[PDB]
């Protein structure tokens, strides 16, 4: 019942440029009890299973390779990936954790500029 | 913003 | 005896939907009904009487708590003990379980014995 | 290393059933809740349902309630998922995640492509 | 005894419309009159006395619920037992039946004895 | 004794406006000040000492109910008994009446004894 | 002893702003902290020990009235009896007062022993 | 004894994020999980049993106060006396501390025994 509007649907940046990735949900995700934001960012290379990148919309996982930390807002997040290299062409998704009915975003495809 | 329905039933009950 | 023994069952991520009070064997009895709060599952009925089982010293504290969770309609973990009541006209009408605890479950993880 | 392993690709007839598995090893099987996700050709994921390996206390989606069935084996350390009344729009890949206590899925399966045709 | 035998009686889909607590014969008591939520049927009045009936022990539990369902306004399946009182003038103003139970009726089913 | 005796008086369309819980002679008490819901008449006070008069057992039940009608602000009809309390500085402070009952009031008539 | 004796002081138009509960010498208590209407004067901590003073019977009635007023946050008037509980560190923490009464104050005039 | 002894502890600016009512050794217990008001720190748990420790005479006063501080979700100070209950399953599941009071934090600082 919580929709996730991921944008853009497909992106292409030049190597050595910072990258932005936006998300949006129908309602807030901050839990006044746990005092955290229950949103995450995933990475899925073509043919591979996805891989977790951020815990609570701001803290990356153990093996993260110096990524970004989403804006700790209610239902608005940005700054998923950074420092694009030759191996950072994958599919980046999002997900909620406000309840057990986990809803995933649409997606985002990174490519190269010409 | 907390639901006032349990907080109201808490002070009126008993 | 303890609420969180290995002999007690628990249904996490439930919401209380229907309440009922009465009196049986000269003892008062309340009763609650729970359904899964995140899409589907199996409804489970469980409730305690004031002077019947070994959980009788807790009827007053559990009735005040079950009416607290029925009021807000939040997700809770319920600890029960199956096959407690034996009255056929009442076992076949409500349940055979006995409420022995009421935890408060957060977004994805609950707070209580496992 | 904690890792989940799934079955290979499947190909059945419309109206039949399929039993997908998800074998996990490297930890106590009754520690993490295992979900089930479906990824269509549009890459948009959609949860099917979860099940606690301790109680087998499952909960299904409002769309896959009358189509799927979750089952957990505590002896063989593997989960299952059944899919009955298969139609042509139920062709996708099915995953098998695991909930860490932080509210995220660090371990995934490897994919199971299921296709239905005649 | 129990609030759901054939010797008892109920009025389903009802809604607690009024409530009256007082004192009769060195004993408190409370009574409710039940009218539908659509303007139909004849109102049904029930009573319960603290120590002048067989529904004495559950007086405090029923008063907690009859005062809760009276505030939520939801449809309540209210059970009674006919011809339990004897005071001639007391019946000429409130009722002659007892108040035995208080279910929580749903739009389709009714979580209670029948 | 009864709440609807001809000896006991009754006042209709009474909205409880105040509340005061103290203690006198090693026994707590409470007094309410009911006011007409229209603006006419005079405000009448009806105390209830814990264990002093014949209306002793219903102190706890009439204190829970006096706090309900005082919060929701709904119009009720109260019944009292005059010339009960006799302490000089106590009668000159609130009243000499004793709260005996509390009947709810509908749009047309009251749910009380007449 | 009466709540409105001459040896008791009172402060009008107070607002219960802090509620601290606890226990000293195998007896629960609660020391509310009340401020004035428009933030004038000084705060007044008024404890109430369950089984240590002569105001022990009304500990339960004063607790429910001091919690109902702390939640709604409306004007009150407290009566206290100073110079009790010679315990050194206790007085340095809260006060040398004991909660004796709690009246509900209206816009112009309160309702209780002046 | 006293809540604010020199052998106690205190955690200002915490939040009662969860609540579990149950029973152990024919004695209802209740635990509370306290997360920091800014999500930092570690989850501090402190249970309370009705008839086990020397703080037993204040079980019902702390159960009703935690259940109200859990609803409002405001910031408080939880006083704990560690190393009380020695049940190993109870300790690793909940805590080794002991709830011995519940203050009310303010905009400036908490009111209660330092």
């Amino acid at each position: 019942d919580i929709v996730m509007s991921q944008s853009p649907s497909s992106l292409a940046v030049s190597a050595g440029e910072k990258v932005n990735m936006s998300c949006k949900s129908s309602q807030s995700l901050f839990n006044s009890r746990t005092r955290k934001n229950h949103l995450a960012w995933y990475q899925q290379k073509p043919g591979q299973s996805p891989k977790l990148m951020i815990y609570w919309a701001s803290t990356g996982e153990c093996v993260v390779r110096d990524r970004f930390t989403g804006s700790g807002c209610g239902t608005d997040f940005t700054l998923t990936i950074s420092s694009v290299q030759d191996e950072d062409r994958a599919v980046y998704l999002c997900k909620q954790s406000h309840n057990r009915a986990l809803t995933f975003g649409c997606g985002t495809k990174l490519e190269m500029k010409r | 913003f907390y639901d006032a329905r349990p907080v109201i039933e808490l002070i009126l009950s008993k | 005896e303890w609420t969180g023994d290995n002999t007690n069952a628990y249904y996490s991520d439930e919401v209380i939907s229907e309440l009922h009070v009465g009196q049986i064997d000269t003892s008062p009895y309340f009763c609650i009904k729970t359904v899964k709060a995140n899409g589907s599952g199996t409804p489970v009925v469980a409730c305690a009487v004031s002077k019947q089982s070994i959980w009788a010293p807790s009827f007053k504290e559990l009735l005040d708590q079950a009416r607290y969770f029925y009021s807000t309609g939040q997700s809770v973990r319920i600890h029960v003990q199956k096959n407690i009541w034996t009255y056929p006209l009442f076992v076949n009408t409500f349940s055979a379980n006995a409420l022995v605890g009421l935890s408060s479950c957060s977004a994805t993880q609950c707070f209580g014995p496992k | 290393e904690i890792q989940s392993q799934q079955c290979g690709p499947e190909l059945v007839k419309p109206g039949s059933s399929v039993k997908v598995s998800c074998k996990a090893s490297g930890y106590a099987f009754t520690n993490y809740k295992a979900l089930g996700s479906k990824q269509s050709h549009g890459k948009s994921l959609e949860w099917i349902g979860y099940i606690d390996p301790y109680n087998s206390d499952s909960s299904y989606n409002q769309q896959f309630k009358d189509k799927a069935t979750l089952t957990v084996d505590k002896s063989s350390s593997t989960a299952y998922m059944y899919l009955n009344s298969l139609t042509s729009e139920d062709s996708a890949v099915y995953y098998c995640a695991g909930l860490e206590l932080t509210g995220t899925l660090p371990y995934w399966g490897q994919g199971t492509l299921v296709t239905v045709s005649a």
